[PDB]
C-alpha cells in the first residue's frame, strides 16, 4: 500500500504557527517510503488526539494498514501506517 | 535542504550538566525520530538514545540510562540531549541524526570534560 | 548486541573491496535494517547504504550493500582517494528497535 495523503491534524497549532485540519501530501516516490502516523492521550476511555500526519520511511509502520499502539498503557499513545487516510482510524491492542 | 544546526562547543567540569541543541530545517520536524550519536576522540561512534517529536518518547542505551535526557520543542524545531553527572571520558563530539535510518547528521557538538 | 567489522582494510585504486559488519541471527540475520556510514576525519558521518542494499539518491552507486547470515557487507568498485575514510555500520533505532554502531573500519588506498 502506498501513502500519498495523511490525514493532518495538530492540537498545539497556534503554539506551532500551523493550520489545525486538513489533508497533508506526504512526498513520496518509488524510492521515497511514506507512511501517516496518529499520536494521542487517553484519560480512562476519553480520547484527545495529540497529532495527525505524514511520517517518513520507519521499519515500524511497513506493512501496516491499521493503526494500532501496541506498547502498554503509554502516556502518549502513538501509531503509524501505510495507505491514504489511514492514521483517521487507530488503536490499542497492547 | 535538509539540516541539522547543532549549538557550540561546550567546556565543562566532572559532576557538572551538558544540554545539547539540534534545530531542524528543511523538513517537517514532526515527521521522524530524532537520534544521539557520541563520538569520543580517535574512537568509534556509539548511540545514545532516541527521541519520537510527535510523542515525546525516548529510548537511551542501557550507557547512559539515568545520566540523559532528550526533549523537543516542536514550536520552534529543536531537541535537546541533557548528559548528567559528567566525567572527563563523556568528551565526546555530540551528534543529532534524522530518523531511524540516521539519513542527515548535525554537525556535532565538542563537549569537553577537563 | 554489538555488531563486529574489521579494524582495517586497504586496496589500490580502481579495485573492489569488501568491509564487512558481523552480528548474530537474532539481529543481523533477522532485518534488513544494517546501515552503511562513511565519515571523513574532523567531518560528521554521511549515509552510503540504508537497509542492507538501498542506495540514497546522490551517493555514488560504487557503494553496493548485501548481506548472507549473519553479516552484511558493503562493496566499494572504482576506489578512489576520496573514499579513504571510516566506514561504520549500524542498525535501525526508533520506536522498537535500539541503536547499535560497529566499531569501525578504517579504509586506506594505497599508493
Ligand atoms: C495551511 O495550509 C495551506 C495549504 O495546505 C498552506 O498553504 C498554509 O501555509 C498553511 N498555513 C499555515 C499557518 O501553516
Ligand atoms: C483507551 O483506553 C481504553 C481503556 O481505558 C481502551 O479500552 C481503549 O482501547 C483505548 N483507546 C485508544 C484508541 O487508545
Amino acid at each position: 500500500s502506498e501513502t500519498q495523503e495523511c490525514l493532518f491534524f495538530n492540537a498545539n497549532w497556534e503554539k506551532d504557527r500551523t493550520n489545525q485540519t486538513g489533508v497533508e501530501p506526504c512526498y513520496g516516490d518509488k524510492d521515497k517510503r511514506r507512511h501517516c502516523f496518529a499520536t494521542w492521550k487517553n484519560i480512562s476511555g476519553s480520547i484527545e488526539i495529540v497529532k495527525q500526519g505524514c511520517w517518513l520511511d520507519d521499519i515500524n509502520c511497513y506493512d501496516r494498514t491499521d493503526c494500532v499502539e501496541k506498547k502498554d498503557s503509554p502516556e502518549v499513545y502513538f501509531c503509524c501506517c501505510e495507505g491514504n487516510m489511514c492514521n483517521e482510524k487507530f488503536s490499542y491492542f497492547p | 535542504q535538509v539540516q541539522l544546526v547543532q549549538s557550540g562547543a561546550e567546556v565543562k567540569k566532572p559532576g557538572a550538566s551538558v544540554k545539547v541543541s539540534c534545530k531542524a530545517s528543511g523538513y517537517t520536524f514532526t515527521s521522524s525520530y530524532i537520534n544521539w550519536v557520541r563520538q569520543a576522540p580517535g574512537q568509534g561512534l556509539e548511540w545514545m538514545g532516541t527521541i519520537n517529536p510527535v510523542s515525546g518518547s525516548t529510548s537511551y542505551a542501557q550507557k547512559f540510562q539515568g545520566r540523559v535526557t532528550m526533549t523537543r520543542d516542536t514550536s520552534i524545531s529543536t531537541a535537546y540531549m541533557e548528559l548528567s553527572r559528567l566525567r572527563s571520558d563523556d568528551t565526546a563530539v555530540y551528534y543529532c541524526a534524522r530518523g531511524g535510518w540516521f539519513d542527515y547528521w548535525g554537525q556535532g557538538t565538542l563537549v569537553t570534560v577537563s | 548486541s554489538a555488531l563486529t567489522q574489521p579494524a582495517s582494510v586497504s586496496g589500490s585504486p580502481g579495485q573492489s573491496i569488501t568491509i564487512s559488519c558481523t552480528g548474530t541471527s537474532s539481529d543481523v540475520g533477522s532485518y534488513n535494517y544494517v546501515n552503511w556510514y562513511q565519515q571523513h576525519p574532523g567531518k560528521a558521518p554521511k549515509l552510503m547504504i540504508y537497509g542492507v542494499s538501498k542506495r540514497p539518491s546522490g551517493v555514488s552507486n560504487r557503494f553496493s550493500g548485501s548481506k548472507s547470515g549473519n553479516t552484511a557487507s558493503l562493496t566499494i568498485s572504482g576506489l578512489q582517494a576520496e573514499d579513504e575514510a571510516d566506514y561504520y555500520c549500524g542498525t535501525f533505532a526508533g520506536g522498537s528497535y535500539y541503536g547499535v554502531f560497529g566499531g569501525g573500519t578504517k579504509l586506506t588506498v594505497l599508493w
